[PDB]
């Protein structure tokens, strides 16, 4: 038990690793969802069709503790770009003297 | 004899706000999103 | 009609069987106001599939015009008209709006039309 | 990791968030969620007439801390003695939450 | 038994996460097949074949 | 003395359906589709 | 050689290249590229019709 207390990865140093993570997270987690929508009003604004929405929200479940948060935007994301795909047309051009 | 059990409790979700409008099209601003929830996903992991 | 031209008959049978439209514009020798711009519109009129909003182009200035900001043979989206067989029994469509009307003088005026088609053979 | 900003809000619960992850660490707590609830039960004790808020502030100070020093030993320690109860009687995270 | 019951990766945390991630891969699969299946489609008009 | 076996039954497979044509070239949906890919190999791995 | 890169195409005989535009970074080989000059072969010209 003692050589199990002086060990290099003892208690103190996981409970500090985890925590300090664990805040890292939290930020990273309002970043990341803050761009995904930007992203969102930048493909709402190129389609001209402001009804499309992606981010439901619902991502930071408590349940899983915010753990795999990312995988919903990844999807997310995934289906952003294939409607963006789908639904895009080369535009015919006119040009206009006045 | 005793015994014991599980508990668990109701819990929430988080909410969006109304988002803005950069300056860069949309494909650009794609690929950066999908670095940072890349790293995202690391950090989640790691935890785990 | 495309298969009129007779444009699988300007070269030789070998070479190639496999030959393609790769892009199409047009010039109006046509004398047109100062600061008034010709309205024009291609179309293809054929039955073969084809990318969204790649199967007609628009005319404004009527010399060598192909419908676009600027021509980038490198695109990495398909050019107009690209894909299209040159033995094809579709029909290229000209038209020109308005011209009974506005467009009238500048049509009176019009000398001819020409086309500039660009393909490839493999 | 923190701000003058957030030390004047009014949102209790949000001070508890942030809070979270750091108390859990340093007291070895199992989830950020078990030390945010010891954090708003201490704050509903009030040990040193300190609440959230006032926690907050003495942490954002340069060593300016005349007797100060008192408040903030007292309400470590009643939230150290909170964690350790809690961790003693294996008190599971919905109770407490409940 | 009681302290394993008490865990932070206890058997609902585990359930859960693998609960969304089988969601999240369901329709991921459909997406990419989607994906797939239009690369297939542009080789083909490119070989003209 | 009992005795516990394993058990199979009769499993299916998925379907295509006709695809759709795209506007860029060959190779940016084949790099696309490449991430896309590599994407779900990494979730599968983890679900693993 | 690599496939067609063996014959190019003249249409308006003005220092043509038979290209939309000659890119000499193109990450494809010009036509006509890597022959030795002390070779043995021949070069045609043909005019049909």
């Amino acid at each position: 038990l003692e050589l199990l207390q002086r060990k290099f990865t003892n208690k103190a140093l996981y409970s500090w690793m985890r925590g300090k993570l664990s805040a890292i997270y939290y930020q990273f987690f309002d970043l990341t969802q803050s761009f995904c929508l930007m992203a969102q009003e930048a493909l709402r604004r190129e389609l001209t069709d402001n009804g499309v929405t992606f981010i439901r929200g619902g991502a930071w479940n408590g349940t899983t503790a915010g753990l795999m948060a990312g995988e919903t935007l990844l999807l997310n994301l995934a289906e952003m770009e294939k409607v963006w795909l789908e639904r895009d047309e080369r535009a015919l051009e006119v040009t206009r003297t006045v | 004899a005793l015994l014991t059990s599980m508990v668990q409790a109701s819990q929430g979700g988080s909410a969006v706000l109304p988002g803005t409008l950069s300056l860069y099209r949309f494909p650009v601003m794609l690929e950066r999103t999908r670095n940072l929830v890349a790293q995202l996903t690391q950090f989640g992991t790691s935890l785990l | 009609r495309l298969s009129d031209l007779k444009i699988f008959s300007d070269y030789p049978e070998s070479l190639g069987n496999t030959r393609q439209l790769k892009q199409v514009s047009v010039t109006l020798p046509a004398l047109v106001g100062p600061y008034e711009d010709i309205r024009a519109v291609l179309n293809y009129g054929g039955s073969i599939v084809m990318p969204r909003g790649c199967s007609a182009i628009a005319l404004s200035h009527g010399v060598n015009d192909s419908g676009q900001f600027m021509l980038d043979f490198n695109d990495s989206r398909y050019l107009p008209f690209e894909g299209i067989s040159v033995n094809d029994s579709g029909s290229l469509t000209l038209s020109f709006p308005d011209a009974t009307d506005r467009q009238k003088a500048l049509l009176e005026s019009l000398s001819d039309i020409i086309l500039h088609i660009r393909y490839t053979i493999r | 990791s923190i701000s003058e900003d957030m030390a004047q809000s009014h949102n209790r619960e949000l001070q508890a968030e942030i809070l979270a992850p750091f108390i859990a660490a340093t007291l070895h707590l199992a989830s950020p969620d078990m030390a945010r609830y010891i954090l708003l039960w201490t704050d509903n004790l009030r040990p040193g007439g300190l609440d959230i808020a006032g926690f907050m502030t003495l942490v954002l100070k340069e060593s300016l801390n005349a007797n100060e020093t008192t408040q903030l030993v007292q309400f470590c320690h009643v939230m150290a003695q909170l964690s350790l109860s809690v961790q003693t009687l294996r008190l599971s995270e919905a109770e407490l939450s409940v």
